[PDB]
């Protein structure tokens, strides 16, 4: 029996950014959000609009919207958020 | 004489004295016509070796394609069109030297832009100063392959000036502002010089990038940076006690 | 002469009759003056020093004689001072030598000199190539030497450096910091031990790397230190990020229970000197997959976009030696807490079995064994205690510490010289990628240089972080060549072409 007291650990981000994608939720923009993964046919299944900030940067309503509700800035490049499409 | 260039073009090393000499006599024997004195080459060889090359590019390509990455597809075509570039000049007349490498690009290069202008994002927001240089000596030669990749290089220096420009201590941000954009300024200025050869579109995308990310307006407030650019020289040229000898101020 | 051409003249003359009474007798006498300058400089006398600056400074050919004989004084006193030094305190010694001189000669300059930029840049141009001595056919140790001598004063110690001392310490050491003409090669230096002691908690104070990182930023800009900074801010915030990942998992819907602990301190890619070049397929232990597992999931929702790679080398783990009565608790690195939980499976254990548990490389695999071995933790059953095909090790219970924690883990020193060569050629590709800008930019400007204008303004402009070499640039010009950036006039061979 050998019981570890800790784990001090050292890990290297990077930005992972892959084309026609949602960072929040690693899944395709025109695909369905990772919330709407259940439920898939129950709703209409465009309610998840693409949303794309004054930065450029194309999430899902719903992922966005999620993001929002706890940090008010932009995942991909820490600038406030501000809807401009939809 | 296809049959043998083309077996030149699979590793064999043929005659080239004989081979080039052929192809010469095409060309040759006309010397007297001065009324189109290559229609003979032209039509004999020329177009039966144009419409040859094009079928065994496309092969090529679609050999190439199935079994290597994006990476190592746009350095494996380089190489082809340097062998192409090489192997058309010890064999053909010198008005064909333009001619066949034209068609080795456009049958590597200009099919697939659909695979290489899917890859202008994973390679410039990557940084593969690498493969970055194969794919633009390679789309350069395309006429409708740079304006994707400018794109892409152009969000990148966006994203990344936004990057540079966020959560700056307030203390010095007047001066962590400048330095910032200077710093992605000189980063993408030398990235273009020697990656992408330093063109005008690409550094245009860069001037277009930071001037979109200088003045870049938080919600319902105004642009800050002429106000936080003012205050860096005024912060510069009063008389600090930080040094700031007068030739680094300069 | 002054004062009676005062008395006995116009004020319009006074500058023309003393003009002629120098250019009479200390223009004249030029080689009587300059022949003993070189005596007077070398041997440092006050008086006649002083005489001769306020004599040869009006003629007009009178300083660059004494400019130059002053500058070689100060090269040879720094060469001579920076000769025989010790290899125990070497860093140390060889910065306290250069500020010794430097202080000693600004004080002369300063005071018998009546100070001039002439004499203080003739001794800066001395006492650059005081430092920057290539030894024959050797590399120029002064930047190390640099980084050394900032990484032992910043480092934590039990010698005894109040935080004033090494604030004045590190204010004096940018005097020879800024002579050292090899900045590229300091900077990489000096990112890899700021690596160590940022990661392994050997800094004595992180007000003082911020305070040391921002003189570097005097001295160079925010382009020099705009890694180190990062480095650093990625130290600074990790706390806060921890305490982000605790509140994460204890606002779950269920019981989280990582299980042990966890400090995490994600770095940033682009800005850390550490790569996972030396992969070797780790295989994380199951009391480790579940924080893992948990720490990914918090990363990825917390912080969107951005993908982990997990460096195992620099991961330093606690175990508890319960097994073996336990006599204290191991700082140890998670490649030998992986063979360590493979010997909690059994008393024995074999080298394939370690290489099916951990996955690991042979190599990796046979450095942790050796580790373990040279502490005694374990024991090998075979004679040959090296590795074998089968290597059967064993599990030495005789062993016991005289502390209550001992750690058993060494990467904060031995500097790994293979690791220093990687740096070195980290600085040449770097070194290639700046010229290489410096051409292209150089030659679509003008479309028509030749080679010795090409040469010279590569040298000016890249001399304010290293000092260029025509291989170098011969190679780079080479590497355009194959990029197709590149070519030669036809007319000659001298001018260059471009795409
Ligand atoms: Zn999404
Ligand atoms: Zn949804
Ligand atoms: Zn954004």
């Amino acid at each position: 029996r050998f019981e570890v007291k800790k784990w001090n650990a050292v890990a290297l981000w990077a930005w992972d950014i892959v084309v026609d994608n949602c960072a929040i939720c690693r899944n395709h923009i025109m695909d369905l959000c990772i919330e709407c993964q259940a439920n898939q046919a129950s709703a209409t299944s465009e309610e998840c609009t693409v949303a794309w900030g004054v930065c450029n940067h194309a999430f899902h309503f719903h992922c966005i919207s999620r993001w929002l509700k706890t940090r008010q800035v932009c995942p991909l490049d820490n600038r406030e958020w501000e809807f401009q499409k939809y | 004489l296809l049959r043998e260039i083309k077996n030149d073009r699979g590793g064999e090393d043929p005659n080239q004295k004989v081979i080039h000499g052929v192809i010469n006599s095409f060309v040759h024997v006309e010397q007297y016509k001065k009324k189109f004195p290559l229609k003979f080459y032209q039509e004999i060889f020329e177009s039966p070796f144009l419409t040859e090359t094009g079928e065994y590019y496309k092969q090529e390509a679609s050999n190439l394609l199935q079994e290597s990455n994006c990476s190592q597809y746009m350095e494996k075509v380089l190489g082809r069109l340097k062998d192409e570039e090489i192997r058309c000049r010890k064999y053909l007349h010198p008005s064909s030297y333009t001619k066949v490498i034209h068609e080795c690009q456009q049958r590597m290069v200009a099919d697939h832009l659909q695979f290489l202008h899917a890859e202008c994002h994973n390679i410039i927001r990557q940084e593969k100063k690498n493969d970055m240089a194969n794919m633009y000596v390679l789309l350069r030669a395309v006429s409708t392959g740079l304006p994707h990749m400018i794109q892409e290089l152009q969000n990148h220096i966006h994203d990344e000036g936004l990057r540079a420009t966020s959560n700056l201590t307030q203390e010095n941000m007047p001066t962590l502002f400048v330095e910032s954009v200077l710093e992605v300024h000189g980063k993408f200025v030398q990235l273009i010089n020697t990656v992408l050869n330093g063109d005008q579109h690409f550094m245009s995308a860069l001037d277009k990038a930071l001037t979109s990310v200088v003045n870049y307006r938080e919600p319902k407030s105004v642009c800050k940076a002429p106000e936080l650019l003012a205050k860096y020289c005024d912060n510069l040229l009063k008389k600090s006690a930080k040094g700031m000898t007068e030739n680094e101020v300069e | 002469e002054e004062i009676r051409c005062r008395k006995y003249l116009h004020p319009s003359s006074y500058t023309k009759v003393i003009h002629e009474c120098q250019q009479r007798m200390v223009a004249d006498h030029l080689q009587f003056l300059h022949a003993e300058c070189h005596n007077i400089i070398r041997q440092e006398k006050k008086n006649d020093m002083a005489n001769m600056y306020v004599l040869l400074r009006a003629v007009s050919t009178g300083l660059p004689h004494m400019i130059q004989e002053l500058q070689n004084h100060i090269h040879d006193e720094g060469l001579r001072a920076t000769s025989n030094l010790t290899q125990e305190n070497m860093p140390t010694l060889f910065v306290e030598s250069v500020l010794e001189v430097h202080g000693k000669f600004v004080q002369l300059i300063n005071t018998v000199l009546n100070g001039d930029q002439h004499f203080m840049s003739a001794l800066d141009k001395a006492l650059t190539s005081v430092v920057n001595y290539r030894e024959p056919k050797s590399v120029c140790k002064a930047p190390e030497l640099l980084a050394k001598y900032c990484d032992n004063l910043l480092k934590k110690s039990a010698k005894g450096m109040t935080e004033n001392e090494v604030e004045d310490r590190l204010t004096s050491f940018i005097t020879v910091f800024k002579y050292i003409d090899d900045k590229d090669v300091f900077q990489k230096f000096y990112a890899r031990m700021l690596a160590k002691r940022l990661i392994h908690g050997l800094s004595m104070s992180m007000d003082s790397e911020e305070a040391m990182i921002n003189k570097l930023k005097q001295a160079c800009g925010y382009e020099f230190t705009s890694k180190l900074h990062r480095m650093y801010t990625d130290m600074s915030v990790s706390a806060d990020l921890n305490n982000k990942f605790n509140n994460f998992i204890k606002n779950q819907d269920t019981v989280i229970d990582l299980g042990i602990s966890f400090q995490i301190y994600v770095l940033q890619a682009g800005a850390w000197p550490l790569t996972q070049a030396p992969s070797s397929t780790f295989a994380i232990p199951q009391e480790l997959e579940k924080s893992v597992q948990m720490f990914e999931l918090f990363y990825s929702q917390h912080f969107s976009g951005r993908k982990l790679t997990w460096l195992h080398y620099l991961c330093t783990g606690e175990v508890k030696m319960n097994y073996l009565g336990k006599p204290y608790v191991a700082m140890v690195t998670t490649y030998q807490m992986a063979v360590l939980l493979a010997f909690n499976n059994s008393e024995t254990v074999s080298y394939k079995e370690l290489q099916d548990s951990t996955q690991m490389n042979e190599k990796e695999l046979t450095k942790t064994i050796k580790s373990l071995l040279d502490v005694k933790m374990i024991n090998h059953d075979s004679e040959k205690e090296d590795i074998d095909a089968e290597s059967s090790f064993s599990l030495n219970m005789n062993f016991s510490s005289k502390r209550t924690k001992f750690k058993i883990t060494t990467s904060m020193q031995k500097d790994t010289p293979q690791e220093m060569e990687q740096t070195r050629s980290a600085v040449d590709e770097d070194r290639k990628m700046y010229l290489q800008a410096a051409i292209v930019r150089i030659m679509k400007a003008r479309k028509v240089l030749r080679h010795n204008a090409l040469i010279q303004e590569v040298i000016s402009q890249s001399r304010a972080r290293f000092n260029p070499s025509i291989s170098m640039i011969k190679k780079c010009i080479e590497v355009l060549i194959d990029k197709q950036y590149i070519e030669r006039s036809q007319a000659s061979a001298d001018e260059y072409s471009y795409v």
